[PDB]
């Protein structure tokens, strides 16, 4: 006789096998892949025009509402209804269901494609205790730079094109994470400030390179609200312009490379 | 067909060959000229595994096998039944690998954003290389190289291992397993962190990135921050083949006896012998 | 650290199996020079006269040899074993019937010993037999014996550390690594399943369920047997210079028919050879060795596969005397 | 190219933050300092350090254990100190060779062994209590002490629980360096072979997609930096471009997508998947399956292979074998 035998040619570990399995679809199809449903969710098609009902599979592909509380007060619940409201300055290039849109306008300042920034709160982040958590050096007074690296306060922006655009006034720093973000420049000959993402910035001991844009298109990098805060929407709208130039500062970027 | 947000960046450009030809999407695919190549490859490699199978004795899943010539047979090309096909397949493996990896840095320049994830994706490539191209080359046979079944390539893996008495010893492995573990084992833990403060559970209140950093400043000290945690997983990861390579390249060309014999630089040392 | 390629490669199972031997060049011509001192077969001579059982006077392996054939022997018995010694290692100058010194007795139980191998254990030796070279290898303590613990140097012609010393209990754990192709194994392989036929080598259950009454508790053989058979099989495959697959096919090492290479069943007769050698012949004679010759335990030395095998899967690459020297094995 | 993924070009100090927790705020020993170079790829603060009850448990327990090893370890070189640096990988402190069952080992031949597993499994309780209840102090899920309770519950496994199910102690893993690697063989031939064995098949899948997905998802959230999508926490309850063009990536790559909270679940899962499947096949062997090549061959799952060499039938059953 045989420990795990069962009778009929089965035994115990064989069971397992199936069980096995059944866990691990269950847990992926049924769990995984409708939280990989609570964003972007219903999907957009060529006008869903069914106002009466909704089509099962898209109530079926959904996981039960969650809220969260947020830390400075607030709920946000997923999934949700989140229709992107703003007109985009693109046009399709056909008539085929995936092909792609063109820019109609200037893409960086439209904020199309690359340049596209997320819809997010007009809200300034904030820290464990309430306060602005990125603000430039100006006002976070007891943060510093570390002794070793380059204080780039007074260096020169060089563009893509070789050309001097402004000049570093200050760092903006995250002081949750005690990590610099972005710096400040003044724009040469256009008596505004711009923000830079430091991913952006190739910090050199008499320069800051930038690649990503040419030197007069500094000129239209958004503007914020206020001198010394700044909300997660401008964030992206700032971020994103300046990746919106790795494809478009030039008309070559956009072709192929071969 | 389309995500709530996407329509706006479905912007055409960013290819490396072909411009417009093929800068389009098939569903939510993206397909592009490497989408093609991809597609190509996979449907002959597909192809030839199941001509190649169907010459074979059974059609369990579990038990077919394609498999390399014999050692005779060198660097040369082996009749189809004996080792060509597994040839034929290991090119269109490579193609469809290559293809899916330039594929995946069209996608990233459309979208603006960085390189990271294919030149991660060519680890894996560069170690299959390894093992089917690189060391049969040194030894001089394809014949040295492992089959493709889902159980066979098991039985290679182990005889390559028991050919050096024990593999465990293999100071290259040792350093591949031990990053095959803390990676595994950083996962859990960035994943456990994360979900735990977005999700405290009872109705309370979501919590910050401070809260992130003092939990393990709490635990063990130190805590090493939220992007470098991204950083370090890729690091921790990719190193579980870029120092592995090195194990397996080094057994057969470079070392032919046990492994466990290869610490006498350390055990046989006169001073303490 | 490293050995430059290029690497011999050679092919045991089915392609795609990974399966062979891995062989640096270099090596393998060191063994093959070594070797090679084996001397060549002395000249034949012709059968005349009467047998030695009635010419000489204390004959009693030998005696249906005529003189110029028994002389021949004694003239490749002294090359074999003890060439810088002479004859008068085993005789008295002035009485060759004279048994006084010890080499003499043990000589005629190696005699013995000898053609036992070459006519009872084909199954292993087949038509390559030994010689007394085989083992000896031109000194009269061969160079690759073992005690009822591990010695080290593995070759007793070289001269040993402090701590290599059997004495030294420091260095305990690094005679037995070096015995097990420097494996952290707790176990002695040899006083295990070579020095006699009281353990079984084989501890993986030749079915898939665990049968009822052999598989809970005190039924069960310890985890220990498994490592104990690792270490043999260690031990084996480095007195042969080779690895597992030489013999075995790793996807199920307890299988024969197609699992198995030819070697591994050869193997096997080997054990069973070197256990009869052990408990019938060798470990018998502390009785006629000296005290110096005995290790801790008043155990005679004793062999195992390296003994014959020094590093090579066939002792001395296949050479052979056994044409050559009719009076050693195999007797009908 | 985004040099901030590389490494931090220009660093910030400022004055150290302290989230207070429900208790022990007190605790925190040592006082932080701050290191340049760790500060290029990481945090550059290292300390304090909480110091609660079950931390120290954890360090006297564990502690304990060690030195049980290390002195049985340094007995095995007859206290030689020089031997003990040249040998210590080949140390080790060994459960019985001996068959006693389940009866409790003399010391000599697995006592010690018994003793270190214990203080170490004490260790390790205590220290999931430090794990667990940090989390709830700070006002955070449990989802890592869920996560190491499944690592620990793996090493009670292959430590005491498969021997008290098979019933015997002489099952355990050694404590040793190569030790501990030479149980891995000497297990697998005892039980027919590993790679048949499909909960290892699981366990290395899961390995194995730990190695994937944290290779994609470090990959994806650096090629999203200058998004700032490292701020995971607000990406999640308010999705940026960053987590956009990640989810967007994966679509279009392989058809699918996660959300920037969903890939952590992934992640966290696949993790415990590595333990948990691991601990179904150790359970299982021994008690219920004792040769996982002749299982898989009894359920017609093993491949076979033609002869190259003859096919060598067993001699011990030709007749007239020895034994
Ligand atoms: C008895 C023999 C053993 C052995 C023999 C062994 C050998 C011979 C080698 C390893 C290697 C390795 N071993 Mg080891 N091993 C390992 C772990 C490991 C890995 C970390 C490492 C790398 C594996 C690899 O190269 O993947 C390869 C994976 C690849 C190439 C992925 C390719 C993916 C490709 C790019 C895309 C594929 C696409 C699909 C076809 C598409 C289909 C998708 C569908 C869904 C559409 C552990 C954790 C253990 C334990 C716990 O004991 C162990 C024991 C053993 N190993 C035994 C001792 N092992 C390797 C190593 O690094 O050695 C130093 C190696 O060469
Ligand atoms: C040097 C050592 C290696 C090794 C050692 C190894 C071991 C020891 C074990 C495996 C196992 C596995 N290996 Mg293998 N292996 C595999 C694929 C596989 C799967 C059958 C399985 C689980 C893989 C997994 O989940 O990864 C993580 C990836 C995930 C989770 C994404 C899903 C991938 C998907 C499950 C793979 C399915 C691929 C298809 C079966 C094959 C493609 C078919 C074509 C026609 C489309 C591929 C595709 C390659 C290539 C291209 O190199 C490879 C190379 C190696 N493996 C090297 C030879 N592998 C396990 C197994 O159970 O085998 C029976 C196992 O125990
Ligand atoms: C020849 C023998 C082999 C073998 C023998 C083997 C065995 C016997 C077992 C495995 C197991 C496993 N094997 Mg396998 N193996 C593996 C991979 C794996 C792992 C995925 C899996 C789980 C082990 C683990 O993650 O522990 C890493 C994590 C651990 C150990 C958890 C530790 C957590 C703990 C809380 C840490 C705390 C420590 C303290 C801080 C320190 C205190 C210490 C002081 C006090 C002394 C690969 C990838 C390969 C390849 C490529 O060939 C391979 C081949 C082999 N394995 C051969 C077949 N392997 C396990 C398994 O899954 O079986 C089904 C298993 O039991
Ligand atoms: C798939 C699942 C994976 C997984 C998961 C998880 N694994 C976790 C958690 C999860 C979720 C935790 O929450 C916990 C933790 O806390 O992480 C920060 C932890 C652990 N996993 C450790 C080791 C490990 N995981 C392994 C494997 C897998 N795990 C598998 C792969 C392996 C292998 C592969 O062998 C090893 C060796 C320890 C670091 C830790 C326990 C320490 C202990 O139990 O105390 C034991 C008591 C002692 C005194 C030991 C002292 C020394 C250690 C190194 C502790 C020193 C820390 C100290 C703070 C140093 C001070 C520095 C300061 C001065 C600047
Ligand atoms: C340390 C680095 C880690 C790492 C990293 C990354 N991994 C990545 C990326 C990164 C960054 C991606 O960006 C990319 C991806 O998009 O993610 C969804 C990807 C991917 N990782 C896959 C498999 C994978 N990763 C493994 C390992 C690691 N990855 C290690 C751990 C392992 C094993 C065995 O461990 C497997 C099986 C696919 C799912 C996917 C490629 C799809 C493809 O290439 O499409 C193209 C090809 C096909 C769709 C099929 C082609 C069929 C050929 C022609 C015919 C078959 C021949 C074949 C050889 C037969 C084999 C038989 C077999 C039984 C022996
Ligand atoms: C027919 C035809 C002509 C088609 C033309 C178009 C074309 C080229 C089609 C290709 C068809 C092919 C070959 C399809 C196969 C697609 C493939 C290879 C699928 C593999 C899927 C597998 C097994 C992946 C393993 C990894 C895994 C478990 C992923 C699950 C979780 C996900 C989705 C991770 C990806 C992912 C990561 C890693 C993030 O970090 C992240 C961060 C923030 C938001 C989202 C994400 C995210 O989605
Ligand atoms: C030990 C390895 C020996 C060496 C070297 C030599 N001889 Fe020997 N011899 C040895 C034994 C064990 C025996 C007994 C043989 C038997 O069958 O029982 C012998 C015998 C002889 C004899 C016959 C002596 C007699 O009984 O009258 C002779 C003449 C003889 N040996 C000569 C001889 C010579 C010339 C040697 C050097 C060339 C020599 N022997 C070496 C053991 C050993
Ligand atoms: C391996 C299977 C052997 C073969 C074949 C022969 N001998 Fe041997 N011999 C062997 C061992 C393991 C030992 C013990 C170690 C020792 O030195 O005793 C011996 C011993 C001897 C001796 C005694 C020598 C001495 O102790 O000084 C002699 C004289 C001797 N052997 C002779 C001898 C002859 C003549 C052989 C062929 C007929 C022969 N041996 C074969 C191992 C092996
Ligand atoms: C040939 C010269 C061999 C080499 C090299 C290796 N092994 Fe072996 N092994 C061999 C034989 C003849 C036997 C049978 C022993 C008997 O007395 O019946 C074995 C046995 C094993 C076993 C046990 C199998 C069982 O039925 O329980 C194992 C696990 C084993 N061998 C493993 C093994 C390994 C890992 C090797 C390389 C280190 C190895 N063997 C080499 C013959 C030969
Ligand atoms: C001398 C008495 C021997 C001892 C002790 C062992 N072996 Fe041996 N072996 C010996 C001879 C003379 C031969 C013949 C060589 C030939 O050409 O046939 C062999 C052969 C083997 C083989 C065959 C190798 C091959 O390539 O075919 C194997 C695998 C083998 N021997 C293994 C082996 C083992 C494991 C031993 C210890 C138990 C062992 N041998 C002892 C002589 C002697
Ligand atoms: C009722 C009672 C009597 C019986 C039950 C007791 C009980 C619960 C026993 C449980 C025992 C267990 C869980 C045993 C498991 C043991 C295992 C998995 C051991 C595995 C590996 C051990 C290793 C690698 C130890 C190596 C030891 C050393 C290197 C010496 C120690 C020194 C160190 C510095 C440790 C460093 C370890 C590492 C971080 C490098
Ligand atoms: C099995 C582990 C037993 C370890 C016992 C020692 C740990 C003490 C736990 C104190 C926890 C106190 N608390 C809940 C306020 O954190
Ligand atoms: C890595 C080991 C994987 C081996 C997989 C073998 C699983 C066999 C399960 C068989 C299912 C039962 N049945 C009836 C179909 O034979
Ligand atoms: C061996 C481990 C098995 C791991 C299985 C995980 C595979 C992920 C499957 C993704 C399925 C995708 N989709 C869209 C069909 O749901
Ligand atoms: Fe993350």
């Amino acid at each position: 006789m045989y420990h795990g035998a069962l009778a009929q040619h089965l035994d115990i570990a064989q069971l397992v096998w199936y069980a096995q399995w059944l866990v691990i679809w269950t847990v992926v199809l049924l769990y995984l892949r409708r939280e990989d449903r609570r964003e972007g969710y219903p999907l957009v098609e060529p006008l869903g025009l069914v106002k009466l009902a909704p089509e099962d599979g898209q109530v079926y592909e959904l996981p039960y509402p969650k809220t969260f509380v947020l830390p400075h007060g607030g709920t946000v619940t997923v999934p949700r209804r989140r229709p992107e409201t703003r007109e985009l300055k693109l046009a399709q290039t056909d008539g085929f269901e995936g092909a792609p849109l063109q820019p109609t306008g200037n893409p960086l300042v439209d904020a199309v494609g690359p340049a596209s920034y997320a819809e997010r709160a007009e809200v300034v982040d904030a820290t464990v205790d309430g306060k602005a958590k990125i603000v430039p050096l100006r006002v976070a007074t007891d943060f510093s730079i570390a002794e070793g690296d380059v204080d780039p306060r007074g260096l020169p922006v060089v563009a893509a094109d070789g050309v001097e655009a402004g000049t570093v006034t200050d760092l903006w720093v995250d002081r949750s994470e005690h990590y610099f973000r972005y710096l400040e420049l003044s724009v040469a000959g256009s008596a505004r400030t711009a923000l830079i993402p430091l991913g952006f910035c190739d910090v050199k001991k008499d320069k800051i390179v930038v690649t990503s844009i040419l030197s007069e298109q500094f000129a239209n990098v958004p503007r914020l609200q206020s001198r010394d805060q700044i909300t997660l929407r401008e964030e992206d709208k700032v971020s994103a312009y300046y990746a919106g130039g790795l494809l478009y500062a030039t008309p070559e970027r956009a072709e192929s490379l071969l | 067909a389309l995500l709530s947000f996407e329509r706006k960046y479905r912007v055409r450009g960013g290819t490396l060959i072909g411009g417009d030809l093929f800068d389009f999407w098939v569903g939510p695919y993206f397909v592009g000229f490497f989408g093609v190549s991809a597609i190509f490859f996979i449907f002959l490699g597909v192809s030839l595994i199941g001509y190649a199978a169907s010459q074979g004795p059974t059609w369990d899943p579990f038990a077919i096998s394609i498999n390399p010539p014999d050692l005779k047979y060198g660097l040369g090309a082996a009749p189809l039944l004996e080792g060509g096909f597994w040839q034929a397949i290991t090119v269109c493996a490579l193609g469809a690998f290559i293809s899916w990896m330039l594929r995946e840095v069209e996608i990233s320049r459309k979208l603006g954003i960085g390189w990271h994830v294919p030149l991660a994706f060519c680890v894996p490539i560069f170690m299959f290389c390894v093992l089917q191209v690189f060391r049969p080359l040194l030894l001089g046979s394809w014949g040295h190289a492992f089959p493709y079944g889902i159980l066979s390539h098991l039985d290679w893996v182990n005889n390559f291992g028991y050919q050096y008495l024990n593999w465990h010893y293999n100071p290259g492995h040792m350093s591949s397993v031990s990053f095959l573990f803390v990676n595994a084992m950083a996962l859990g833990l960035h994943g456990g962190l994360i979900l735990s403060v977005a999700n405290p559970g009872d109705g309370d209140k979501v919590k910050t990135a401070e809260h992130e950093n003092q939990y393990f400043r709490d635990v063990v000290g130190y805590s090493i921050g939220a992007l470098s945690i991204h950083r370090l997983g890729l690091f921790l990861a990719s190193n579980i083949f870029l120092t592995g390579a090195f194990g397996t390249i080094a057994s057969g060309p470079f070392w032919t006896r046990g492994w466990p014999e290869w610490w006498g630089w350390w055990l046989d040392i006169p001073f303490w012998s | 650290c490293f050995e430059p390629p290029p690497a011999t490669t050679t092919q045991t199972g089915f392609r795609g199996l990974s399966m062979g031997e891995v062989l640096h060049p270099a090596t393998v011509k060191a063994k093959k020079e070594r070797d090679a001192q084996y001397p060549p077969a002395l000249a034949a001579v012709k059968a005349e006269g009467p047998p030695v059982s009635q010419v000489y006077k204390n004959v009693k392996v030998l005696g249906n040899l005529t003189e110029a054939e028994f002389l021949r022997t004694m003239t490749a018995i002294t090359e074999w074993v003890s060439p810088q010694e002479g004859c008068t290692y085993c005789h008295d100058e002035n009485n060759l019937a004279s048994e006084a010194k010890y080499p003499y007795v043990v000589a005629r139980r190696m005699l013995e010993m000898t053609r036992a191998i070459n006519t009872n254990w084909t199954q292993h030796v087949a038509q390559t037999g030994v010689t007394c070279y085989t083992c000896h290898r031109g000194t009269p303590l061969p160079p690759y014996v073992r005690y009822l613990e591990p010695t080290l140097p593995l070759n007793n012609r070289e001269t040993p550390t402090h701590v290599e010393r059997v004495e030294t209990r420091s260095g305990y754990v690094v005679r037995l690594a070096k015995y097990t192709a420097y494996s952290a194994l707790n176990y002695d392989p040899f006083t295990m399943f070579l020095a006699n036929d009281k353990r079984q080598v084989r501890v993986v259950p030749q079915t898939a369920l665990p049968l009822v009454g052999v598989s809970r508790g005190k039924e069960r053989r310890p985890l220990s047997d498994a490592y104990a058979t690792f270490a043999l099989m260690m031990s084996i495959s480095d007195s042969l210079g080779t690895n597992c697959t030489f013999c075995h096919n790793a996807q199920t090492f307890e299988s024969w028919g197609k699992k198995s290479t030819p070697q591994r069943a050869i193997a096997w007769w080997g054990i069973r050879m070197v256990r009869d050698l052990n408990m019938n012949y060798l470990a018998p004679l502390n009785a006629s060795l000296p005290a110096s010759r005995l290790g801790r335990q008043g155990e005679a030395p004793q062999a195992d596969c390296r003994t014959c095998h020094q590093g090579v899967t066939k002792p001395l690459f296949g050479a052979s005397r056994l044409k050559d020297y009719p009076e050693l094995g195999p007797i009908k | 190219a985004d040099y901030q993924t590389i490494y931090t070009q220009i660093q910030a100090r400022g004055p150290h933050i302290t989230v207070s927790g429900e208790w022990g705020d007190n605790d925190r020993v040592g006082k932080p300092f701050y290191s340049y170079w760790l500060g290029k790829i990481g945090d550059a603060q290292i300390g304090p350090i909480y110091l609660g009850a079950s931390g120290i448990a954890a360090f006297a327990f564990g502690s304990t254990a060690i030195l049980i090893i290390l002195f049985n370890m340094a007995a095995e070189v007859h206290f030689d100190p020089l031997q003990f640096f040249r040998q210590f990988f080949w140390l080790g402190l060994y459960p019985p060779k001996a068959q006693y069952g389940m009866g409790i080992p003399p010391l000599h031949d697995g006592g010690w062994w018994l003793m270190a597993g214990l203080f170490m499994t004490l260790s390790l309780g205590s220290w999931w209590i430090r794990v667990y209840s940090r989390a709830r102090a700070l006002g955070l899920g449990t989802h890592i002490a869920w996560n190491f309770a499944a690592a620990i519950f793996f090493v009670l496994c292959i430590g005491c629980i498969h021997p008290t199910l098979v019933g015997s102690w002489s099952e355990g893993v050694p404590f040793g360096i190569w030790p501990h690697i030479d149980w891995l063989t000497a297990f697998s031939i005892r039980y027919g072979n590993f790679y048949y064995c499909p909960w290892h098949g699981f366990s290395i899948g899961f390995a194995y997609g730990c190695g994937l997905l944290f290779a994609a998802h470090g990959a994806t959230i650096l090629a999203v930096a200058r998004f700032g999508g490292d701020r995971e926490i607000e990406q999640i309850t308010d999705r940026g471009t960053a987590v956009e063009r990640a989810a967007l990536f994966w679509r279009w790559t392989i058809g699918f997508n996660a959300t920037i909270e969903s890939v952590h679940r992934w992640g966290w899962f696949f993790s415990l998947m590595v333990m948990v499947s691991a601990s179904v096949g150790i359970l299982l062997t021994g008690t219920f399956v004792d040769n996982w090549y002749l299982w898989c061959v009894k359920h017609g799952a093993a491949p076979d292979y033609p002869a190259y060499l003859p096919a060598t039938p067993d001699p011990a059953s030709l007749p007239g074998a020895p034994k």
